[PDB]
This record gives C-alpha cells, structure tokens and sequence, in this order.
C-alpha cells in the first residue's frame, strides 16, 4: 500500500 | 481563538476515526471499505473516489498530513471560507486518486495529494492575488520542497504515492491562477  | 474552522476540524476527526479503525480492524480490512473502487462492480460507490484520503498506515504520515492540513486548509478556510476547502479538498482528493491508480493501482491512502494542492493553492493564490490575505510563509516553502523530495526520492520508510502527491500540487497551481485571474 502506497501513501500520499 | 479557535484557529480550525468546521471542515478544517471535520476533516482531521473522520481521519483520526479511520486512523482508529485501521488499528482495530487491521489497514486491510478498512481498505477494502475504503479504497478507489479496485473492481468495475464498485464503480458507483461514490465516496471511494475521495475516501482514500482518510486512510494512514503510520503514525508519521498521519501526524504529518494533518498538521499540514490543519494549517494551510485553516488558513485557506478562514480567509476564503469554508466552500473554498470543500471544493479544493473534493476535486484535488478525486484527480490525485485518479492519477495515482491510473500509474500505480488503486492500492494507495492519505490525505497528502490534498496537502500537496492546499500547498500549491495557498502558494499561487498568495503570489498572483496578495490581497485575498494568503501566503506560503518562505519556511513552509522550504519545508513542503525537501518533503516532496524526500516523496519522489523514497527516503521515508515507505513506499509512496508520488503520483497522487504532484497530481494534488498541479490540482492546488491549477485552482489558484483561476481564482485569480481576477
Ligand atoms: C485528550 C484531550 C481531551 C480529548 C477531548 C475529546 C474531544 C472532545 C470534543 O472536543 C470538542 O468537539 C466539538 C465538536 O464540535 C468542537 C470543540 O471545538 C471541541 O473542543
Ligand atoms: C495534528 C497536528 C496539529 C498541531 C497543532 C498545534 C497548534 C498549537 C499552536 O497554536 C497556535
Ligand atoms: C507540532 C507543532 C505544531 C506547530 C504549528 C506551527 C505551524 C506549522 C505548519 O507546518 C505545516
Ligand atoms: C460557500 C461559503 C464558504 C463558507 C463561508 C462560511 C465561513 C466558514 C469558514 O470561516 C471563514
Ligand atoms: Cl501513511
């Protein structure tokens, strides 16, 4: 999961 | 007194509520909720296309974004009012998730690509129309650069959403020359  | 208005505040208790559940439930199981629809049968679950915004995996993104948020979306919504940051937080969370899943899928959170935008808009708006009564302070300047940096050049623990956060700032430039204009 990637996170902004 | 109260330096964050309504939406400045609602914004930061939905985040820490999913913060919460995220803990309790696991990141996984909240995502599921959550997420940019990852499937064609979720495409009309609207509030998918903004809630990826409210999901955190750590304890620093989480602290960071909503410090960031608390100050220039503050600022933005007690010098424009509160429309101004529904509008900017609404269309910068729906383009950056957009960008973000177009290169990369829809696994991805954080309220980031909205910072990202409320950093370009403050920024611009302040530069091109100084009598609105925004400004990117030169600190914040400095801070918001080593930041994204730091983003693009993966030196935070974690793996980012790079797509959504410059997505957000060409959001928060693009929104800002046309509120000023005049
Ligand atoms: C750990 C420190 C104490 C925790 C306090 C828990 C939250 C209590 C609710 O706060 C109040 O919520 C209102 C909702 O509209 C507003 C107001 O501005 C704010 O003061
Ligand atoms: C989520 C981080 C927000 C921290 C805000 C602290 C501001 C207190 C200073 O008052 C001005
Ligand atoms: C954690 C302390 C918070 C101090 C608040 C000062 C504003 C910093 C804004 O940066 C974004
Ligand atoms: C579309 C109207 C924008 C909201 C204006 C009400 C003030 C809320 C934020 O404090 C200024
Ligand atoms: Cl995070």
């Amino acid at each position: 999961i990637a996170t902004a | 007194r109260e330096r964050a208005g309504p939406v400045t505040w609602v914004m930061m208790i939905a985040c820490v509520v999913v913060f919460i559940a995220m803990q309790i439930l696991g990141d996984q199981e909240v995502m599921l909720w959550l997420a940019w629809p990852f499937d064609p049968t979720l495409k009309f679950e609207f509030w998918r296309y903004f809630t990826h915004a409210l999901m955190h995996f750590s304890l620093m993104h989480i602290l960071f974004n909503l410090l960031w948020w608390w100050y220039l979306g503050g600022a933005v919504e007690k010098r424009l009012g509160s429309g101004k940051l529904i509008v900017i937080t609404l269309i910068s969370a729906l383009l950056s998730g957009y960008v973000q899943q177009k290169f990369s899928g829809p696994w991805f959170g954080g309220l980031s690509g909205v910072v990202y935008a409320l950093m370009g808009y403050v920024w611009l708006r302040g530069e091109r129309d100084p009598q609105s009564g925004i400004y990117l302070q030169r600190g914040l300047i400095i801070f918001a650069l080593i930041w994204i940096v730091a983003g693009w050049f993966d030196l935070f623990g974690m793996s980012m959403a790079n797509g959504a956060h410059i997505a957000g700032l060409a959001v928060g430039l693009a929104m800002a020359f046309v509120d000023s204009l005049n």
